[PDB]
């Protein structure tokens, strides 16, 4: 198994084909679809090209109770050599809202077929989320310095895309908007900058919230959260520092270009203004002529 | 608010015939601006044939407001615009309304021609040549 | 309006399916043409309405438009076999005024 | 079966035998742990009688000892 | 004229790729060499006498699947240019 | 009366078509295929819901190349998991090619017709597909004798539809020969549109975070380095325009593509640029402290 | 598994091998394809950008053209056969009677090759070059098989008519890469073998033969000299007659020292 | 509004057609602002549209260019620096002869600052006297006498750039390859001007007699 | 001829089974 | 706060060229020189 | 100039041939080219040092080619009303011409 890992890359198929499949074996209401995962792994870097159904049953009275059909794992890998010889498993997916406390006794299922530790991607059939409709795990087993037993637990990596060049033409010739939320021109990217900023809020709220709910209603004190909490506040600029004056000498020079900039196409439209009124001073002599 | 083409498609005419004949701005607005906003080719191509039924009584305004969209190069839009001047002058001739057709007879697409070949025989149904020399 | 909608216009005019360089051999008067294609062999190949057999004529380059190789239109530039001549050898004109003496 | 190409091969140069964290290519990538990044195994360049060559991940029925460096 | 066209035109292109008449075989096809570099062993459509070429003509071969279509009886070359009168 | 066939226009759902591109080009130039499975309904609504690949040889297509021992072993993986419905026909993959059926691919199509009449042929191109339109289109065979008695218009009675013919050449010998072609439309839902609308973490995380202030200034001194050369330029082409005739004036003193329009192009770039990295800067100092 | 292995190959595409010929921007290259034409092609992140210079052997995609990879350099065929000649290896005095031309030898060629900083003592023109003539029969060829096998440098060794190709400045290319390729090696000897119709003069009253002569011959003249001037990669050519060849190929500077073997 | 979000989306289609893959041809002439003729290195003459707003006065003048790879359009220029015979060897590397390691030829010392060094310091000399400044120079002689290596004194000597060439990197090897390689390098001289171009050996380039016979 | 396919010369210059 | 003045003064130029130059274009539409 | 002819420099080459590629064809479709730019100056120059045995051979093999043009030359006052087309030849002297010249 591959202990090493930094990001997952998924591709757009994946998500997508979750979605279908989901309204196929007609889930809902604590019964989750849950198919296999398949790519390439091996690398930090975990990279889903494919997903695909498998037989499941999610009881709902009981979801440490389940069902996996582990014959047809094995005869649905080897048609996926047919389609191409490199897709193996390297997890699993959840269709649900968020991950469950039986999806690690599910993870265990899987480690007995993958080169790698088995990847949680939860493809939500709501599309939340402010980024990507997908949140990512994978399962690691490690001591805990805290003063707590060995856990196997799901932690978070980052979620990327990689997506074919021939799939992605695809993607926008499905696609009729104009996209608000990717770069354009001036308004586009206007509106881009005013919801980072609402993004930054939204996750800001999260950890106050967070923080209360520790010490009144005794959510466990994690250590390697608020390590990155403290690390938050080392990087926090402070006001006078000659870096931050540097800032305000750096705003003058980059408004300055805006400035004679605008002062160029002031110019430029000011030539258009005189040709127009050459044109109407011909088009009195058409005119009284006709 | 459908996400659908189609419902929006009969949307534009559901304007059409509930404030049809009288000239309100907010009937007229919807439209216009579904017309050029949408990128669903059918529910443009509706939306400027909804203007000329709006607008049957005062059918004067028509040629100065649907210009604009004849002007436009996308083909469902010029394909709405000539049957909206169709509708509006098809009992009384108007010498603009022909005119902004007359462009969209020398246009080589032919969802484009089909349209304004129609309108024009709406407008000057049963009008001669010592009445109009342009027929 | 005119602005953004000569682009969508446009697109057409990028993704045309190639075109090639040819020059007329010879007209044959069936209504088709011989065409000597530049890079390539000779192929006797019909005429589009843009032209016509008695507006073509030898040492005339086409271009032929790949869809077959349809002769499209005229091409303002031909070759002259004289000009081979004298510019590989290059030589300018003189007056008598460089032999006075 | 038929049909197929008939070509010679250029060169044996081998890519280093994948059970490396780190590709699995005598020419070094970036980025850290690669195994099927850009990582490919055994290589085989061939020229073909159709003018060009080609870098090949080859076959493993068939030694670098059954390919010579201008093997048919 | 109108109906011996139609069907004259039906096994016509459209490309008319000229071919260098190698051999003869009698069976109704030929050996041929274009000019591109592809062999092609062509059939002929024997409406246009079948032994009435011979090695050296020039040949009109069809758009799709090789048929001697015709044959071309002169095909200038500047070489009898020179032996040949022009005043 | 007989059967009387009319227009039918292929919806490809987003899933389909990603599944497509995604076997067709990594196997390229070697030819790919698989089934399509999806239903009709309707009768101007082929709708394929999902596709999948059937193993590839280096025999390309063939009638025995579709392998029925492979599809009924997917069949049953569809039923197992409950998303077998029809398959609807097949699709193949030329290299770099046109859509057109080959004369081998016509006999593999006659197979599948007999199955069901209402098969299609998908022939996809997506070596040509990284344009920013994607080259698909699709056939679905007609009875010889069909064509014989000029029943081609047949095949577009009640409607104008979307009537466009985007590729002859091969094509139109085929259609002509063979086969009536059919138009594209594709489905999806809203949930998927937010699927493929989304490709970025980074959606808030690009107007907080910023480029190098050393990248900023080298921008700016290439941005205003370059419009003075197109006003000098501009500076030489207005020294006259104000003869006779706009053309002569554009040959004689250079308009040729206007430096007044290149020069609006090149400024209005690096003004809209620095307005966003101003406002990075000034929102990170005053909130962040 | 050794059939498991065959499908995880067949299921992978071939790429095609470029050489980076010119930076145009920094996401895009031109490279020079092995197919021939010049495309402009983009990158793969898994490439850095200070690794790729000009002359460097990349991958493209077949479909995509797109540089996934850096490759090692390409290499001759041909030159393949040539480290597979040095059969009819012999002992140090493997010819006698022509022992004294041994000796003459190795001044030049293997006294530098060892040290070359005795040379830089004296102040010269590091000895390159050496010419073989003599009446048949006496191994001039026999003599480079013995150094070959002695010093037990990288070797090669040319046949003498067998690069020569049917492209006139293809078999220039062959030339002018293998010497890269021994370049590249430590302390490489180039035996040229049997020039005498690969050295000829301008002739051209002849046939398109004698251009092929004349192109491949200007090949060895730049790498000589030029801005490659060998002070570890030696040269050495075998000729029946020295009259057959061109006199820049009897040019001493590029030849200092011309042997006779008798 | 509609109709500027709409520039955005036609001019982001028309940049999909510009990005990679392209092929390498080169602009040979005019014949409209919006169609020119273009050989590709395919080995092919193809008459192209020509995109909008790209240049129309360095294109006109033969000039490496950028074409779709299946479209056949000119869809992108490429400058006359890029696309490259092969780079400069005056201001990036320096020849190994200077005036130092000359020793005589002092007849041929004096003709050859006359040629090469007083044009790169100021080429009006000859102007404003009047005189045209000789074109191209030829050096001969039977094979040793440092012809070669004059070329190079002085190209050290000036530092102004040098281009090593030689007929053998013109040499024909696939269709077009031949003439193209010609014209890229007097391009590449004239916008890293000025420039000394150097072609090591016109024996097998020009020859006394061309059979023409093949 | 390879005792039990051949491998011919194409007159395209390209070598087959 | 100086850079700020000068760009305002220039949009306001801006604004001054959008109200004249259109004005008289309209006018050549309405009167009769066809 | 003067005249308004094409000044054609011939100089005995073979390097201005580049589609016939002998001078003894390029005599007929020379003056072939000669006829349609008319009117015309064929400069054929003899230098008579072309080679370095064709001086030996017949005294200069250009006065084997400008045989063969002043052959065609003694029918060309006729064929179409009155020489256009001047053969100027020229010669370092007149003596070092066969008398057959
Ligand atoms: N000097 C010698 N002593 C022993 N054997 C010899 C000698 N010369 C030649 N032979 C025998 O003849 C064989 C071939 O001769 P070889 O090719 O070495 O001669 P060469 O002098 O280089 O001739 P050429 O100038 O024609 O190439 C040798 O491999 C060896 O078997
Ligand atoms: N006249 C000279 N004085 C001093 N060194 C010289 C002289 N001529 C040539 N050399 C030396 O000879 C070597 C190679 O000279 P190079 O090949 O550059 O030119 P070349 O003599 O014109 O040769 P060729 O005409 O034979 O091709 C150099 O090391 C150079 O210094
Ligand atoms: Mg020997
Ligand atoms: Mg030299």
């Amino acid at each position: 198994m591959s202990l090493q890992h930094e990001k997952v890359t998924i591709a757009p198929l994946v998500l997508l084909s979750a979605l279908d499949h989901y309204e196929r074996t007609q889930t809902k209401e604590n019964k989750r679809c849950v198919g296999v995962i398949l790519g390439d792994a091996n690398s930090s870097t975990i990279r889903v090209t494919n997903s695909f159904a498998l037989p499941f049953e999610e009881d709902e009275k009981n979801s440490d109770v389940w069902f996996l059909d582990h014959n047809y794992i094995e005869n649905m890998n080897e048609m996926c050599k047919k389609i191409n010889a490199k897709e193996k498993l390297i997890g699993w997916y959840h269709s649900g809202p968020k991950l469950r406390a039986s999806d690690l006794k599910i993870n265990e299922l899987f480690k007995k077929y993958t080169q790698n530790n088995p990847l949680l991607l939860i493809v939500d059939v709501k599309q939340q989320g402010v980024g990507l409709p997908t949140d990512a795990y994978v399962a690691i087993e490690q001591v805990k310095d805290d003063g707590t037993s060995t856990e196997k637990t799901f932690l978070h990596l980052p979620c990327t895309i990689e997506a074919e060049e021939a799939e992605e033409i695809g993607v926008e010739h499905l696609l009729r908007d104009v996209r608000d939320q990717a770069a354009g021109g001036l308004s586009i990217r206007l509106t881009n900058q005013l919801k980072s900023l609402k993004g930054l809020q939204s996750k800001l709220k999260d950890v106050v919230e967070y923080l209360d709910k520790v010490i009144n209603k005794e959510l466990p004190i994690n250590h390697t959260i608020l390590g990155k909490l403290q690390d938050v506040f080392n990087l926090l600029p402070n006001l006078g520092t000659p870096d931050d004056d540097e800032i305000d000498v750096e705003n003058h020079d980059r408004i300055n270009i805006s400035n004679n900039l605008q002062k160029a196409l002031t110019v430029k439209t000011n030539d258009e203004l005189m040709v127009i009124y050459i044109s109407n001073l011909v088009r009195s002599i058409i005119a009284f002529d006709d | 608010a459908s996400d659908e083409s189609l419902l929006r498609y009969g949307g534009a005419f559901t304007i059409a015939l509930a404030y049809a004949g009288t000239g309100n701005n907010s009937a007229v607005k919807r439209l216009l601006h579904v017309a050029v906003s949408d990128s669903n080719d059918d529910v443009r191509r509706a939306a400027v044939i909804a203007l000329g039924f709006v607008l049957l009584r005062d059918y004067t305004t028509v040629p100065r407001i649907v210009q604009l969209l004849s002007k436009s190069h996308n083909a469902h839009v010029r394909c709405g615009t000539a049957f909206a001047l169709g509708i509006a002058c098809a009992g009384k001739g108007l010498q603009s309304a022909i005119d902004v057709l007359d462009p969209l007879t020398k246009d080589p697409v032919d969802f484009v021609r089909q349209a304004a070949m129609i309108a024009l025989s709406m407008i000057l149904i049963q009008q001669t040549e010592k009445l109009n020399p342009q027929v | 309006n005119d602005k953004v909608r000569f682009i969508k216009d446009e697109l057409r005019l990028l993704q045309e399916p190639g075109s090639y360089v040819g020059e007329v051999i010879k007209i044959v008067s069936d209504k088709k043409v011989l065409v000597k294609v530049q890079p390539e062999g000779k192929y006797i190949v019909d005429v589009a309405k843009d032209i016509n057999v008695k507006d073509l004529k030898a040492s005339q380059r086409v271009c032929l438009r790949s869809d077959s190789y349809m002769l499209h239109k005229v091409l303002e530039n031909k070759a002259d076999p004289l000009v081979s001549l004298m510019m590989v050898e290059k030589v300018p004109d003189s007056t008598y005024d460089m032999v006075g003496g | 079966q038929l049909p197929y190409l008939v070509a010679n091969v250029v060169e044996v140069m081998d890519m280093n035998e994948i059970e490396d964290k780190e590709n699995s290519e005598s020419t070094t990538q970036g980025g850290n742990v690669n195994l099927d990044n850009t990582a490919v195994g055994k290589a085989a360049v061939v020229k073909t009688s159709s003018r060009q060559t080609v870098f090949l991940p080859m076959v493993g029925l068939v030694d670098p000892d059954k390919l010579k460096p201008n093997d048919l | 004229q109108e109906e011996e066209k139609k069907q004259l035109e039906e096994i016509r292109g459209n490309p008319l790729s000229i071919g260098t008449l190698e051999e003869i075989i009698d069976d109704d096809h030929a050996i041929v060499t274009s000019p591109t570099m592809p062999d092609y062993y062509v059939s002929i459509l024997s409406f246009v006498d079948k032994e009435l070429l011979e090695p050296g003509c020039s040949v009109l071969l069809h758009h799709k699947t090789m048929s001697i279509v015709g044959v071309l009886q002169d095909d200038a070359d500047p070489m009898v240019s020179v032996m040949k009168m022009d005043k | 009366t007989g059967r009387d066939d009319t227009k039918e226009t292929v919806y490809i759902s987003s899933i389909a078509l990603l599944k497509m591109l995604k076997h067709g080009r990594a196997g390229v130039p070697m030819e790919v295929m698989g089934l399509m499975l999806g239903e009709f309904v309707d009768d101007y609504t082929v709708n394929v819901v999902d596709v999948f690949a059937m193993p590839q040889s280096g025999t390309g297509v063939s009638v025995e190349a579709v392998d029925d021992v492979f599809q009924a072993k997917m069949m049953d993986m569809l039923k197992q998991t409950g998303r077998d419905q029809m398959v609807v026909g097949w699709y193949h993959s030329h290299p770099g090619f046109g859509c057109w059926l080959s004369s081998v691919d016509v006999n593999t199509q006659k197979s599948f017709e007999q199955l069901n009449s209402r098969a299609v042929a998908v022939v996809v191109d997506p070596i040509q597909s990284v344009k920013g339109k994607v080259v698909i289109d699709a056939f679905r065979l007609i009875d010889t004798g069909a064509l014989i008695n000029n029943l081609e218009p047949r095949q577009t009675t009640s409607n104008t539809g979307l009537l466009n013919k985007a590729n002859i050449q091969a094509l139109i010998h085929g259609l002509n020969r063979h086969y009536y072609s059919l138009n594209i439309d594709y489905h999806k839902t809203a949930k998927e549109t937010k699927m493929l609308m989304n490709l970025h973490k980074e959606q808030w995380q690009s107007g907080l975070k910023m480029y190098d202030y050393e990248e900023k200034e080298e921008s700016n001194l290439a941005a205003t380095k370059s419009m003075v050369k197109i006003a000098e330029q501009y500076s030489k082409r207005i020294e006259e325009e104000k003869e006779l005739t706009e053309e002569e004036l554009k040959t004689r003193y250079v308009g040729r593509q206007d430096p007044k329009k290149h020069l609006s192009e090149t400024a209005d770039e690096t003004l809209e640029n620095n307005i966003v990295s101003v406002l990075t800067a000034g929102v990170n100092s005053v909130a962040i402290k | 598994d050794k059939t498991e292995n065959d499908i995880k190959a067949l299921q992978s595409i071939g790429q095609l091998i470029g050489e980076v010929m010119k930076e145009l921007s920094e996401e895009k290259y031109i490279v020079k394809a092995s197919s021939g034409p010049r495309y402009i092609v983009g990158v793969r992140n898994s490439v850095d950008r200070s690794k790729l210079k000009k002359g460097v052997r990349v991958t493209l995609d077949i479909t995509t053209l797109t540089i996934m990879r850096i490759l090692p350099r390409e290499t001759d065929p041909l030159v393949y056969n040539m480290t597979s000649f040095e059969q009819g290896e012999i002992t140090f005095d493997g010819i006698g009677g022509l022992t004294e031309q041994i000796r003459e030898l190795r001044e030049v060629i293997e006294l530098p090759l060892k040290n070359p900083e005795i040379f830089q003592r004296v102040g010269i023109k590091p000895p390159k070059g050496v010419l073989l003539y003599g009446p048949p029969g006496t191994g001039k060829t026999l003599l480079a098989k013995a150094v070959a096998a002695t010093i037990g440098a990288n070797f090669i060794f040319s046949p003498a008519s067998g690069i020569v190709d049917k492209y006139i400045g293809e078999s220039a290319r062959i030339i002018r890469e293998m010497f890269a390729y021994a370049k590249e090696h430590e302390p490489c000897i180039i035996f040229m073998d049997e020039v005498d119709a690969i050295g000829g003069r301008r002739f051209s009253e002849g046939t398109s033969a004698d251009r092929e002569i004349q192109r491949t011959l200007m090949e060895l003249l730049t790498q000589m000299d030029g801005f490659d001037n060998l002070g570890q990669t030696k040269i050495i050519m075998a000729t029946n007659r020295p009259d057959t060849l061109d006199p820049a190929l009897l040019r001493p500077g590029r030849l200092d020292r011309k042997v006779e073997i008798p | 509004r509609h109709l500027k979000r709409e520039l955005k989306r036609a001019q982001e289609e028309v940049k999909r057609i510009q990005s990679v893959p392209l092929v390498i041809g080169q602009f040979l002439e005019p014949i409209d602002q919006n169609t020119g003729i273009v050989s590709s290195t395919t080995g092919m003459s193809y008459v192209v549209r020509i995109l909008s707003t790209l240049d129309r006065e360095l294109l006109k003048p033969s000039m490496s260019v950028a074409l779709h790879r299946h479209s056949n359009a000119l869809v992108d220029i490429l400058p006359p620096d890029s696309d490259s015979s092969i780079s400069v060897m005056g201001e990036n590397e320096k020849p190994d002869v200077t005036y130092a390691d000359v020793g005589g030829l002092d007849m041929q010392k004096q003709e050859i600052r006359e040629a090469v060094e007083l044009p790169l310091v100021q080429a009006d000399l000859y102007e404003q006297i009047g005189i045209d400044p000789p074109r191209g120079v030829l050096l001969y002689g039977p094979p040793g006498t440092g012809k070669t290596m004059l070329v190079k004194a002085v190209a050290n000597s000036t530092k102004a750039a040098f281009i090593r060439v030689n007929g053998s990197e013109f040499v024909h090897k696939y269709l077009g390859e031949g003439p193209r390689m010609v014209r890229d390098v007097f391009r590449l001289a004239r916008e890293n001007a000025p420039s000394i171009i150097f072609i090591d050996e016109v024996d097998s380039i020009a020859t006394k007699r061309f059979d023409a016979q093949t | 001829i390879i005792k039990g396919k051949y491998v011919i010369n194409l007159k395209q210059i390209a070598k087959f089974v | 706060q100086v850079f700020d003045e000068r760009i305002k003064f220039a949009n306001q130029l801006h604004d001054e060229y959008l109200v004249s130059m259109r004005y008289p274009e309209d006018k050549k539409t309405q009167q009769n020189e066809k | 100039h003067h005249t308004d002819c094409k000044f054609i420099r011939v100089s005995g080459a073979e390097l201005v041939q580049k589609y016939i590629g002998e001078g003894s064809r390029m005599v007929r479709e020379l003056f072939v080219m000669a006829r349609e730019h008319a009117p015309s100056i064929i400069f054929m120059d003899e230098i008579d040092s072309i080679g370095s045995t064709r001086v030996e051979g017949s005294g200069g093999g250009d006065s084997e080619v400008q045989r063969t043009m002043l052959e065609l030359l003694n029918q060309l006052d006729g064929f179409e009303t009155s020489k256009n087309i001047k053969i100027i030849m020229a010669t370092n002297r007149l003596d070092i011409l066969d008398p057959a010249l």
